[PDB]
């Protein structure tokens, strides 16, 4: 997960 | 290809001429890459994962070479556990999710 | 069926009754979600990404249905910022990767  | 989810799914990308083993990744939106040389300026980023968020130097127009494809996007340099493909050069390579 | 990148990847997922919606993550490979009570005993675990470490706890054998179809597998409730399915489910719904 790798938000923004 | 055709990648199945019982191994981890490792690509060789080749960026400015090595070859590394990058990780694809949806659940991902950008390309997070472990630190290294990209060329010219960047500029800050905050991106947050699952322990939260850190501070990343992004680079744009990276011509980064996947499974012998390329594309040509914004790679983000930084303490990752691991290099990250993300969505943006996933959409790029023309990568689907198939069930 | 073929999921597009253009847009993060999330599915209904029906856990305990509930309707909840969780991301479909090659980048993962275990299930995390959010703090919640499972049934049985738990072994805690660390699991770490961007940002670093976070501490959850492991229920073995639970079931999900991911966008109505049914996988078991062992499940981790911990602080996550969104439910994660990971790549030990994904396989059991038959998902892969392709370009
Ligand atoms: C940043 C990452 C892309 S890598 C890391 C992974 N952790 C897990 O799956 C633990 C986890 C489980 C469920 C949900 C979140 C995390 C690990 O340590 N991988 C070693 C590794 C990676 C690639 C090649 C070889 C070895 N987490 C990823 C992520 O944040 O989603």
């Amino acid at each position: 997960l790798q938000e923004s | 290809p055709q990648i199945t989810l019982w191994q981890r799914p490792l690509v060789t990308i080749k960026i400015g001429g090595q070859l590394k083993e990058a990780l694809l990744d949806t659940g991902a939106d950008d390309t997070v890459l472990e630190e290294m040389s990209l060329p010219g300026r960047w500029k800050p980023k905050m991106i947050g994962g699952i322990g939260g968020f850190i501070k990343v130097r992004q680079y744009d127009q990276i011509l980064i070479e996947i499974c012998g494809h390329k594309a040509i996007g914004t790679v983000l340099v930084g303490p990752t556990p691991v290099n990250i493909i993300g969505r943006n050069l996933l959409t790029q390579i023309g990568c689907t999710l198939n069930f």
